[PDB]
């Protein structure tokens, strides 16, 4: 995990080859591309409460608000399952209004 | 790592408070605080130097 000690990107693995009085480190990256921006938030506000992710960003695709990973872009619908609550939404900075959906209680009909 | 992506800096800090085990709702719940304490630290060592 530390930065540039097996190369450029995010290290993977390395093989070793020898050379003559010398070696040689092939190292194997992942490197990320061809990125798109949105808008993005810290938290979310329902029923007077605030929503973080769990590990994710909230980002909207200029409608709607999704949780994604923070390295590859794969967005899914915010639940209880992707958040933690912690205090009412009067402190938080940025703080946005969206719809958290439980899975309980649209179970139970 | 590549190429740079922005994000905006009180979301990077988050990223950075739970890189060392400290949820993230304890940045945004002092963000303020963070701050001020932060701009203090930077003042003072000028004032050493
Ligand atoms: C943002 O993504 C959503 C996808 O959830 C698009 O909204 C539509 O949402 C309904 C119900 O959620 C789906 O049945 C549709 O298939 C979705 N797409 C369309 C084209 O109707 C929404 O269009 C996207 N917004 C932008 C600006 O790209
Ligand atoms: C990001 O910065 C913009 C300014 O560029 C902020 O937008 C202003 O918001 C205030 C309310 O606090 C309004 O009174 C201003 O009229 C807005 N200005 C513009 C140019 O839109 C925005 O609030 C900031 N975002 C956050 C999360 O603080
Ligand atoms: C997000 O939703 C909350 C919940 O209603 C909004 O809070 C209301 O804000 C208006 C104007 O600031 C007040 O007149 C109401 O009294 C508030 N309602 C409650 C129940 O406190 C909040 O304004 C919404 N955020 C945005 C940006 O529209
Ligand atoms: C955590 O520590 C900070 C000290 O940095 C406290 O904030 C200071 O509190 C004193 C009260 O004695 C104020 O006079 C200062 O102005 C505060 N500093 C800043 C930068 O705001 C804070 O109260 C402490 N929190 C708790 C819960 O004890
Ligand atoms: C994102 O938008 C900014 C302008 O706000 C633009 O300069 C940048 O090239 C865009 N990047 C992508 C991947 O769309």
């Amino acid at each position: 995990k530390r930065v540039d000690f097996c190369g450029k990107g995010y290290h993977l693995m390395s093989f070793p080859q020898s050379a003559p009085h010398g070696v040689v480190f092939l190292h194997v990256t992942y490197v990320p591309a061809q990125e798109k921006n949105f808008t993005t938030a810290p938290a979310i506000c329902h029923d007077g409460k605030a929503h973080f992710p769990r590990e994710g960003v909230f980002v909207s695709n200029g409608t709607h608000w999704f949780v994604t990973q923070r390295n590859f872009y794969e967005p899914q619908i915010i639940t209880t399952d992707n958040t933690f609550v912690s205090g009412n939404c009067d402190v938080v900075i940025g703080i946005v209004n969206n719809t958290v959906y439980d899975p309980l209680q649209p179970e139970l009909d | 790592a590549g190429a740079a992506l922005q994000i905006p800096f009180a979301m990077q800090m988050a990223y950075r408070f739970n890189g060392i085990g400290v949820t993230q709702n304890v940045l945004y719940e002092n963000q303020k605080l963070i701050a001020n304490q932060f701009n203090s630290a930077i003042g003072k060592i000028q004032d050493s130097l």
